[PDB]
């Protein structure tokens, strides 16, 4: 259990205080006769850490239109968020997932932390779509068929 | 006791904004917030401030304007005292993100109601390090 | 009685600018002005603040400049005290608007005259919710 | 005698910066400032402020961002006050210049450290007129 | 008549007073022996409505170098201002005419609130200039006439 | 020797005092019964005029990673710096000089106050290089010789 200095703001007197856990803060310090006293963060409060705070940290972190809750506010920890279904992290901000265009198609979708990943559809593939999740498809086995358009029969 | 407020940004639709008084960074003291306002009760100077933090993925430099304002039953019509606008700020369709900071001194009477307010409620971050609105009692 | 001032914008075409101080939301209590300038008349502590807002119709990048600075007899020389510059700050050919502000604590002495000076002084917009100079003894 | 300090701009590579206290416009009294830090040594309410000054031959809109923020021995983590962030504020490949300007009223205890901190300290020019870091008590 | 209440701070005591007219503004507030007194404007200042002020409001707009007054400062109503001739609001700016170039004309021209408004000039007319007046006009009744050119002999 | 008055903050009574010289500040007033009293400057300050100072200013200019001290802090006056070589000054900024590309070449370089400054070659003439000192040459006397390239044999 780690520790704090405490002068008594009554006799001046130096103590060797103990500090409050997470989810708790510092109530009445130590004093000669008593250990410190320790209270429950309030909600829309937390600590996280071992602390010798006289009140509880505030939840500030809200989450925008683009994110969802990803931990919630509780007396443990101050909530966090992420960008939503459809959205990946970027300097800050919420950005919708690219679409790979025709003749191109996904080679990983789109997380909360990147995008959209594409490649040219290969020789014997193709993509007729403006699509964040379609594939690069093998032709059919029947015009040539593009990157873009199937083989026609 | 100091006559004093710190509020901090605050998630609604409404113009006047509203704000936080309590919590995190809060602070109000011998001054009183109703419906986005803070209300004056001691005549008296004062040092008013705001900063607003304004941002968006896709620049248009649509233009943004950042008001402190008074009103009160004395006369039917707010009083603009302090007022920043920006336009062409941004290059159009990047992501940006600038901020706007008011603070002068002012003589102040009594059932004083001061509000803040803005052009783009969208464009506005409420992130409470990041936009505020604040006075002291000289 | 609170040694203070709020000037406000005013029209002239001389460097520095000069300000209102009596109508509409200027102050100034135990403080004068003279030719442009705040007079201090009792050494102490002092925030000094100013705002000015530059506006056109077409962006061309001319650098913006925002002064406070002080003179006395003692030495035959301007002290700057704050500053700002803006460059590369609207989209060139667009119309734009942004503001300076300037605003922090000084020890001054008697006999110190304060004043404002500006870059393009065609740009400044006189607004007296938008463009301002004061302090206030701490 | 008042409790008060303006920190001036100093050439260091460090996170967080590190400021002038003794010459020219700096002023610290009743306050001390350790390794970046400003050290409040009587519980009360102060108010605080910070501009910063950025500047670049070659745009390239890289973030600047801006904070003041606060740490103790209570609890092993900053807690950020106020912050600015600028993203697409000037024009890619050109000159440019601009300023983040902070301020604000907080109730601070006895041990606290305040501290300034900034993305791209290439980018920050350290002039004392421009970027300074400063409080008082009311 | 519209009132307004007001205690004495002489003896606290609640009264209803009357409130000033425009273009005055309350000079002493009414007591209990008498009616409220209501004084003038000065000059440079303004009260537009029923009013409780101790002070007039300051004629605090002021008009652009391509701005006239559209009203001017009076005891019952603040100054007002207009893009000048040749000017149209915009954005809070004022801004100069558009002209029609060469095979356009003025369908409308630019008033305070607008631009010139232009048109391709239509079949059997045109216009030779750059004017922000200069309208679409018929060709010559005699190589054949443009739209920018007049019809040749 | 210029002077500057002075009221006594003991007696009120108005003096004539003299002012200190460049390189001191006033470090006692004169009064009825002595002339006024000038200090030397402290390190890292200065006074560059006659001056009635009751502290010496700070050497507050520093030398950008561009630029190079052009005068020193001194007791006398304030440090200045100018662009280092490679280097022009503009807008407050130390720019890299110019190279002139092929077929161009410099008939003047870069000070610290100015860019570089190119011809197109003339003829008769040639610079192969992006150069910010390379300045045009005949070509050889033995394929024609362009501005960029030299005559062939
Ligand atoms: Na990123
Ligand atoms: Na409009
Ligand atoms: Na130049």
């Amino acid at each position: 259990t780690p520790t704090y200095p405490w002068r008594d703001a009554e006799t001046g007197e130096r103590l060797v205080c103990a500090q409050c856990p997470p989810g708790t803060f510092v109530q009445r310090p130590c004093r000669r006769d008593s250990p410190t006293t320790c209270g429950p963060c309030p909600p829309r409060h937390y600590t996280q850490f071992w602390n010798y705070l006289e009140r509880c940290r505030y939840c500030n972190v809200l989450c925008g239109e683009r994110e969802e809750e990803a931990r919630a506010c509780h007396a443990t920890h101050n909530r966090a968020c992420r960008c939503r279904t459809g959205f990946f992290a970027h300097a800050g901000f919420c950005l919708e997932h690219a679409s790979c265009p025709p003749g191109a198609g996904v080679i990983a979708p789109g997380t909360p932390s990147q995008n959209t990943q594409c490649q040219p559809c290969p020789p014997g593939t193709f993509s007729a779509s403006s699509s964040s999740s379609e594939q690069c498809q093998p032709h059919r086995n029947c015009v040539p068929g593009s990157s873009s358009h199937d083989t026609l029969c | 006791l100091r006559k004093v407020a710190h509020l901090t940004g605050k998630s609604s639709r409404s113009m006047p904004l509203e704000w936080e008084h309590e919590l995190g960074l809060a602070l109000l003291s011998g001054v009183k917030y109703k419906k986005g306002g803070l209300v004056i009760n001691e005549t008296g100077l004062y040092f008013v401030y705001s900063k607003v933090y304004f941002r968006g993925q896709s620049c248009n430099n649509l233009p943004l304007s950042h008001k402190v304002y008074m009103r009160n039953s004395k006369y039917p019509q707010d009083l603009v005292m302090m007022e920043g606008k920006m336009m062409s700020y941004c290059t159009t369709g990047q992501m940006w993100a600038r901020s706007s900071y008011l603070g002068a001194v002012f003589n102040l009477t009594s059932a004083d109601h001061l509000y803040v307010n803005v052009s783009e409620l969208s464009l506005v971050n409420f992130e409470e390090s990041q936009t505020f609105f604040g006075l002291y009692k000289l």
